[PDB]
């Protein structure tokens, strides 16, 4: 898995 | 009102998020194609936040040029096919979101 | 022809406004009552807005005030937001690609 999160 | 920042700054999240989703769909081939590839592609991805499109797509150029060319490719093709199909969906998702969650809490305040 | 896609892309969206709504909201807390904007603070290091109803619900538990006022806010930005942003999107990308494909071009060049 490679996780998008929001700054 | 001035809805205008928020949109500013959502434009921008959602052009890193679509970016994302061709580095995801990418790395599903890959994993199947050049499975090194696919793992270089996630060690990579641990070194650079990929919500930072501009910073990680700069950094890739620098180490694989050709993978870079795809994922703007891959993710314009995805800006196509998915973005008028947005508003609708969220905007009637967050109405329905509300509703479940103000019954839940409105009827909790019973409880 | 990418559903699944469209579907996590809106997820993130419904989130993503709730985040931003509960960025406004911050905003008048710290004003109005700081006590609360503090709260607010490190409610959301406990709990991560980009699963936002699982957000919301642990909110109940502490503010319902709140949670609604979420509600309303979040809603209030998808309509004056939500319409605007493929073509904003779109622009922007096929922008970005003009100039990493320029840009990554002349270093073979340089």
């Amino acid at each position: 898995e490679i996780k998008f999160e929001f700054d | 009102m001035e809805f205008k920042k928020v949109a500013k700054e959502t434009a921008i999240t959602l052009q890193s998020y679509l970016t994302y989703q061709a580095v995801r769909l990418i790395s599903q081939q890959l994993s199947e194609t050049n499975p090194g590839q696919a793992i270089w592609l996630g060690e990579f991805s641990k070194r650079h936040p990929i919500q930072e499109s501009d910073l990680y797509l700069e950094a890739m150029m620098l180490e694989n040029k050709e993978l870079v060319l795809r994922i703007l490719t891959v993710r314009e093709n995805l800006a196509e096919g998915v973005l008028e199909f947005l508003p609708e969906m969220v905007l009637s998702q967050i109405k329905q979101s509300n509703g479940n969650h103000r019954r839940s809490l409105l009827e909790r305040l019973t409880q």
